[PDB]
RNA sequence: UGGCUCAGCGUGUGCCUACCCUACGCCGGCAGGCGCGGGUAACCCGUUGAACCCCAUUCGUGAUGGGGAUCGGGGAUUGCAAUUAUUCCCCAUGAACGAGGAAUUCCCAGUAAGUGCGGGUCAUAAGCUUGCGUUGAUUAAGUCCCUGCCCUUUGUACACACCGCC
């Protein structure tokens, strides 16, 4: 009924987005399935290779 | 929350409360008896070093300004 | 094994998120007999991880004007501190202190420029290191304001804001304004 | 000045030029004044072809495209950015701009 | 409240031009006073025993032992001259003020901030200023969103140049 918390990997950064320089994009790939990456748009310094919390799959996705 | 006012000095219905239950439980402080027994604080101290010597309270800090105490251990 | 504050051993410690696996730094790599180090971990970016974080706990638990560079009561107070929840659980207080940063981590904010809604408008995830940087400001505020106009002292008052963080009850101010964070972000997805 | 010998517009022979309504701002404009763009976009996201091959019933099932004729104003158009503004010289190609293939 | 225990800048006796920096001993409770010197200075002040902090005491969440504003009395130095209080000390009252609206300043590591110490101003002197020192973080390694700047393109009826023109 409700999706419950995973975690996805980012590979690589994209760029800065937001205007400001406070969001930046990064592509991800989820850890429970490599073959499912998407894009996404963090917030705060990130680094190739880390993994963070995602509390819902799929939010935004665009092309800078 | 206008005032706190609490005895500076013990009365009969403090003192027991302060040697019957405060040496039960592991976190006291004077900060801590002053919240649950409703007392000044000076006076925690005292009172405090009253139980020192009397033998019944472990001591694990012993700092100028924060001086803490330990029950014993239990079983 | 480094014995910090002479026990309290890091080799038992763990940290039960793999995306702070790799951001805490109580490792065995960071185990310093003393949370006390003129480093410069600050000095170039993705540098602070390393930092150990009790370092990085003494560091952020000195704010508001008064208590600025004064970092000899802050490390004591930290000591008072760590025996003081390792007391009142019974267990490591690293292990209490690491359960508070990771429940009292935010896992998502939001952040506009433009017209929003209610406080934000677009909710974006924040970065692991976000997540440890905030977990640790938070507790340092909690127990910051706790401590402003009542008889407890700085080590109790951060000895329940680590506590209430670690176990969960919605009485720290570290979980308190993050799931007040939480709300606006799922609300403003 | 008379700043294009194109005059903005095709009409070399023509008398009179039909009008066609802009997309964005719904204008009248004269048919070969208006700059037309031709879309021809994925029907789907360029992320979304991952997910939808999985759910397809047909194994080869080829993706429809999305065949679309655009009409803009000028003023629409730059404000779209799909025109800009070229130097004295640079205003004199007609050539398109590249595509963008590799 | 008592104990512990540490700096670096930098300065000192005068053409005019009178006026140095001070060790030590004695008197006074203190502010100060009286003699014995030293230094024209890595030679004396000065191993510049500063503040912060460190360790213990009292205070105990009250407009309180926070706060020292206002004001009274008294004593000392400087100068011909202290009233409109030069300055300091002592005894007294203890005001507002319980973290500050709209707005807004500075800043990326020995930074901010706490914190005292030199120099200048000086017969008398710092809440200023110029420098020095002790303690030492957070977030950030980006953007052109608000504020501006630089290059190119462009339109201008602007050229005192958009605070333009009309
Ligand atoms: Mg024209
Ligand atoms: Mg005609
Ligand atoms: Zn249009």
């Amino acid at each position: 009924r409700v999706q419950p918390i995973k975690l996805a990997r980012v590979t690589k950064v994209l760029g800065r987005t937001g205007s400001q320089g406070q969001c930046t994009q990064v592509r991800v790939e989820f850890m429970d399935d490599t073959s499912r990456s998407i894009i996404r748009n963090v917030k705060g310094p990130v680094r190739e290779g880390d993994v963070l919390t995602l509390l819902e799959s799929e939010r935004e996705a665009r092309r800078l | 929350r206008d005032k706190l006012n609490n005895l500076v000095l013990f009365d009969k219905a403090t003192y027991d409360k302060l040697c019957k239950e405060v040496p039960n439980y592991k976190l006291i402080t004077p900060a801590v008896v002053s919240e649950r027994l409703k007392i000044r604080g000076s006076l925690a101290r005292a009172a405090l070093q009253e139980l020192l010597s009397k033998g019944l309270i472990k001591l694990v800090s012993k700092h100028r300004a924060q001086v803490i105490y330990t029950r014993n251990t239990k079983g | 094994d480094i014995k910090l504050f002479g026990k309290w051993s890091t080799d038992d410690v763990q940290i039960n998120d793999i995306s702070l696996q790799d951001y805490i730094a109580v490792k065995e790599k960071y185990a310093k007999y003393l949370p006390h180090s003129a480093g410069r971990y600050a000095a170039k970016r993705f540098r602070k991880a390393q930092c150990p974080i009790v370092e990085r706990l003494t560091n952020s638990m000195m704010m508001h004007g008064r208590n600025n560079g004064k970092k000899l009561m802050t490390v004591r107070i930290v000591k008072h501190a760590f025996e003081i929840i390792h007391l009142l659980t019974g267990e490591n207080p690293l292990q209490v202190l690491v359960n508070a940063i990771i429940n009292s981590g935010p896992r998502e904010d939001s952040t506009r420029i433009g017209r929003a809604g209610t406080v934000r408008r677009q909710a974006v995830d924040v970065s692991p290191l976000r997540r440890v940087n905030q977990a640790i400001w938070l507790l340092c505020t909690g127990a910051r304001e706790a401590a402003f106009r009542n008889i407890k002292t700085i080590a109790e008052c951060l000895a329940d804001e680590l506590i209430n963080a670690a176990k969960g009850s919605s009485n720290s101010y570290a979980i308190k304004k993050k799931d007040e964070l939480e709300r606006v972000a799922k609300s403003n997805r | 000045t008379k700043k294009r010998r194109n005059n903005g517009r095709a009409k070399k022979g023509r008398g009179h030029v039909q009008p066609i309504r802009c997309t964005n701002c719904a204008r009248c404009v004269p048919k070969d004044k208006a700059i037309k763009k031709f879309v021809i976009r994925n029907i789907v996201e360029a992320a979304a072809v991952r997910d939808i091959s999985e759910a397809s019933v047909f194994d080869a099932y080829v993706l429809p495209k999305l065949y679309v004729k655009l009409h803009y104003c000028v003023s629409c158009a730059i404000h779209s950015k799909v025109v800009r503004n070229r130097s004295r010289e640079a205003r004199k190609d007609r050539t398109p701009p590249p595509r963008f293939r590799p």
